[PDB]
RNA sequence: CCUGUCAAACUCCAAACUUACAGACGCUGUUUGACGCGGGGAUUCCGGUGCGCGGGGU
RNA sequence: GAGUGCAAGAGCAAAAGAUGACUUGACAGUGUUCUUCCCAACGAGGAACGCUGACGCGAAAGCGUGGUCUAGCGAACCAAU
RNA sequence: UUAGGCGGCCACAGCGGUGGGGUUGCCUCCCGUACCCAUCCCGAACACGGAAGAUAAGCCCACCAGCGUUCCAGGGAGUACUGGAGUGCGCGAGCCUCUGGGAAAUCCGGUUCGCCGCCACC
């Protein structure tokens, strides 16, 4: 379904789950990408993926962007390239549907989704002053699939 | 001591805030009143901020409204230094203003009704939807900024 | 309200402070208050006996007598007066 | 000590000295508390009554000034004890003080303990304090005849300084006698 | 200072962990006075479920009654290294414990103002080995 | 150790703010009698909108 | 963090928990007050807190108006007692 | 207070650690079971009786901040949030200006190794 349904901030946080029972899975495949066992402090370049937007992120799309990036970064790279991309967000906030009318429509378990505040970094890749403008290009097809507009900045590089 | 007018109406004025307005003797959009610089009193006009224009008056400009606007406490009688003279503590309206700007005495404690019951201003006032830092006129004013206004309400 | 019990609500308000757990001191609970002095309300989540309804908590009344050891003390609830059935253990002196 | 969330008791309950739970049930009488308390070498008796800053002693009691009228026995066993209540019992009158209830303290209430011989003395002194005659030893045993009896079986003298052999319980009776006496610099 | 500091038996406990009685005999003539019935807490799957009920017995030895004890217990046993406590207490075997500590250990037990030992003064296994070891026998 | 995130039914913290009582100023009442008390007569118990805060619901 | 009969939230450590012993206050009578029903009228029901009488326990202060607190309840008429 | 008893506030008092302190004084540990009393077994504890020894415990005294806590400075931050106002902006979500309030985490440096009342006492 649209992410027109489920994108605003509005409904309360919606987490615990010691009371919420039939949460779909995440669809994402992980979080740390590159070379996990190097550490960021090993890259002289450090670029980050900013949302714009305060809004709410469907793990379906953390996967489906998370994924054409790294993706890309692994055709530009290699399958082991000297990179490490993060994503720092989960989705914590439970999301249901009243799929009767409006009676009883409290809804049903769904799925989940991830509350971004405007201006935080959804991703943030580590690389080598050489491969920054495919880090970046990792990112501009990021953003291609999530509901907000994004920044990408450059953190330590100044190297351009 | 500051002089407060009121700009703007009672209606859809929040209730608490026009009976503060009330009790600061202003029942009327354009009425004036003096009112002291009191932790009790910066507490009530802070509280009517946003329908009021406010600050503290010149004793020149104190002066041509209390001659200009000032009644007793019941009364057409003009309030003028013979007035003032004959009535008050004082020798003349300058004698007044002085004391009240000092913050010595009240129109009240002297037989003189708490409100000046001033007219619309003369050339329109610079409008009641933004403060005085946006070009409005609500909110405090220059000693400056208040006479403008006084003196246009003259 | 799901329910309407005399402790509905009162997670917070009824319960202590981690470091003010465990039995309150004794002083308090044997203060002897006089007629007419105003009094503040607060029940102590450590002192079972001696409550009042919780809906009190935060008044401020006036010891008018009392009533075996508890004290009755008078407030204003909204509009209408009332007569409250309180022990020391859960009374401060205004001032 | 832990974290923010550890609870530490109350100083006087750490120090394990005063138990809260029964002083609460003391200071619910009203009246003021007869502090019993004891030492390997003495015993001590206190009026206690409350107060805004924490208790007041308006009579006390030790057995190391019970010698100051006579006593030249030794200050921690029956005798010593039902005198020193006796004494700060009369203090106590002297005070304006009427009525009491027995704090013994950390002690334990066995019967004819020396808090109860405290607390006879007290009573005595003209002090109304609510008691249990049966509780109490009986008059002998106060006067120290248990102690006599036992120095009975001699050999080897009860007493390391001088003062007697077979000891003195009649000192016991010639030092009550004294402060029953209306004179006596209290 | 080594006086108010050199070790000393408080107690030799003495029990037998049976598991449902007629042993209470034996360890009464063994020591020299009265066993002690020995309940339990917790229902076991090994028809153990009657919570309060004789499961065994026990002896606490103090003074002479606990020495004249040892003087024939010790010698029944080989003791090692392993076998000492962190306290610098004790156990072998029927089951023999022993108790040690240093002439201040009533500020820790009474009622009145307790306090628990520092472990400045706590014993050692160390040190206790010695004081045992000093007593008709070997250490490890 | 290091490193990445959360909570309507979490809280070592913690507002603005709401609230009891008292004093002060203000305002008000003592011929316009306030506050309050007793009594007669009702109407009314389909509401709606804006703004703020919400809960449900694409 | 145990336990405290049962939701949930809350209370409790020389205890409100454990063990032991003793005991029947889970007593009779009659009230004050709060709650039920915030404010603000409304019954049954409930609770807190007193008095009178008689008792239990304790050395005693004191504690016991059932179970640590908030659910476990029912008019008139008629019957039985 | 050259070591005591009862407390109030109940961690600024907790946790941990170092140094010092006691011949007829104090508190203790300590010595010891005829008695009062005592252990579902132990004079361990409780209770009673007492001074041969000790300052090692405890306790009193001086001090240390590593942890926990209290308060304060600076920085975070007038940030987050927010009572009042707006024909200010934004498709919208939301933001902004004026007015009155104003955190929290963290960092850095101080603080804190209790304070106070009553009684007794070379
Ligand atoms: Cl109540
Ligand atoms: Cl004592
Ligand atoms: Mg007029
Ligand atoms: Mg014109
Ligand atoms: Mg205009
Ligand atoms: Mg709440
Ligand atoms: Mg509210
Ligand atoms: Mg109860
Ligand atoms: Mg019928
Ligand atoms: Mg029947
Ligand atoms: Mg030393
Ligand atoms: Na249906
Ligand atoms: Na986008
Ligand atoms: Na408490
Ligand atoms: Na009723
Ligand atoms: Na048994
Ligand atoms: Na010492």
């Amino acid at each position: 379904k649209p992410a027109s349904m489920y994108r605003d901030i509005d409904k309360p946080a919606y987490t615990r789950r010691e009371y919420i029972t039939g949460i779909p899975g995440s669809k994402i495949a992980q979080h740390k990408m590159g070379r996990k066992q190097k550490d960021a402090d090993d890259y002289p370049v450090q670029i980050s993926l900013i949302v714009e937007e305060t809004v709410q992120l469907r793990h379906g799309s953390l996967e489906a962007s998370r994924l054409s990036a790294n993706r890309h970064l692994i055709k530009e790279l290699g399958e082991e390239g000297d990179y490490k991309m993060t994503l720092r967000k989960f989705p914590h906030q439970v999301l249901r549907e009243n799929k009767d009318g409006m009676r009883a429509a409290f809804g049903k378990i769904v799925g989940t989704a991830a509350r971004v505040q405007a201006g935080e970094q959804l991703f943030t890749a580590y690389c080598n002053v050489e491969d920054a403008e495919h880090v970046k290009e990792a990112f501009r097809r990021a953003y291609n699939k999530i509901t907000p507009s994004c920044r990408i900045k450059v953190e330590r590089g100044e190297e351009l | 001591m500051h002089a407060l007018v009121q700009l703007r109406g009672e209606v859809n004025m929040h209730t608490d805030i026009q009976d503060t307005l009330e009790m600061l003797n202003i029942h009327h959009v354009n009425h004036c009143t003096l009112v002291p610089e009191t932790d009790a009193y910066r507490g009530m006009v802070a509280k009517v901020n946003d329908f009021v224009a406010f600050g503290e008056p010149s004793q020149e400009t104190l002066e041509t409204v209390l001659a200009t606007r000032a009644e007793p406490l019941e009364g057409d009688a003009d309030v003028d230094d013979e007035w003032v003279a004959e009535h008050t503590d004082y020798d003349d309206i300058s004698g007044l203003a002085f004391a009240l700007l000092s913050e010595e005495t009240t129109l009240r404690e002297q037989g003189l009704s708490p409100t000046l019951r001033l007219h619309p201003p003369r050339g329109g006032h610079d409008g009641v939807k933004h403060p005085v830092k946006e070009g409005g006129q609500l909110g405090k004013h220059d000693t400056e900024g208040i006479d403008d206004l006084l003196e246009a309400m003259r | 309200p799901s329910s309407n019990g005399p402790l509905e609500g009162t997670r917070g308000k009824l319960k202590n402070k981690p470091r003010d757990r465990g039995t309150s001191p004794p002083q308090r609970a044997v203060e002897e208050f006089d007629d007419g002095e105003k009094v503040h309300l607060k029940i102590d989540p450590s002192v079972p006996n001696g409550r009042f309804h919780p809906r009190f908590d935060g008044q401020t009344g006036t010891v008018e007598g009392k009533q075996g050891d508890a004290y009755k003390v008078d407030i204003v609830d909204g509009g209408k007066e009332k007569t409250i059935i309180v022990t020391a253990a859960h009374l401060r002196r205004q001032e | 000590a832990t974290g923010p969330r550890y609870k530490v008791p109350m100083r006087r309950r750490r120090e394990a000295r005063t138990d809260y739970h029964q002083r609460l049930r003391l200071l619910k009488s009203g009246k003021p508390r007869l502090v019993a308390r004891k030492s390997n070498k003495h015993v001590r008796a206190q009026l206690v009554t409350l107060g805004p800053n924490g208790d007041d002693t308006l009579a006390s009691a030790h057995s190391s000034d019970l010698a100051e009228y006579g006593w030249e026995a030794p200050t921690g066993n029956m005798p010593s004890a039902y005198l020193t209540g006796l004494l700060a019992g009369l203090r106590a009158q002297e005070a304006g003080v009427e009525e009491a209830v027995l704090d013994i303290g950390l002690n334990s209430p066995t019967p004819g303990s020396k808090v109860f011989a405290i607390q006879e003395g007290a009573i005595d002194a003209g002090l109304d304090i609510p008691h249990n005659d049966d509780v109490l030893a009986d008059w002998q045993r106060t006067r120290g005849a248990h102690i006599a009896e036992y120095d009975e079986q001699l050999e080897e003298p009860l007493y390391s300084g001088d003062f007697d052999a077979a000891d003195l319980p009649e000192h016991f009776d010639e030092l009550r006698e004294t402060l029953l006496d209306g004179d006596i610099e209290l | 200072f080594h006086e108010m500091r050199e070790p000393r038996i408080e107690k030799v406990v003495v029990h037998m962990g049976i598991g449902h009685a007629n042993a209470e005999d034996i360890l009464g003539e063994i020591t020299g006075q009265m066993p002690v019935r020995t309940k339990a807490k917790r229902t076991v799957g090994e028809f153990d479920i009657r919570e309060g009920d004789p499961i065994g017995a026990k002896v606490t030895l103090r003074d002479e009654m606990a020495e004249e004890f040892l003087q024939t217990a010790l010698p029944l046993a080989e003791l090692a290294t392993s076998q000492f406590d962190d306290t610098g207490n004790f156990s072998f075997g029927l089951d023999v414990t022993v108790n040690l500590v240093r002439p201040g250990y009533r500020v820790a037990k009474r009622d009145k103002a307790s306090r628990s030992i520092p472990t400045k003064h706590r014993l050692n296994p160390a040190d206790a080995v010695a004081f045992i070891e000093s007593t008709y026998d070997v250490e490890v």
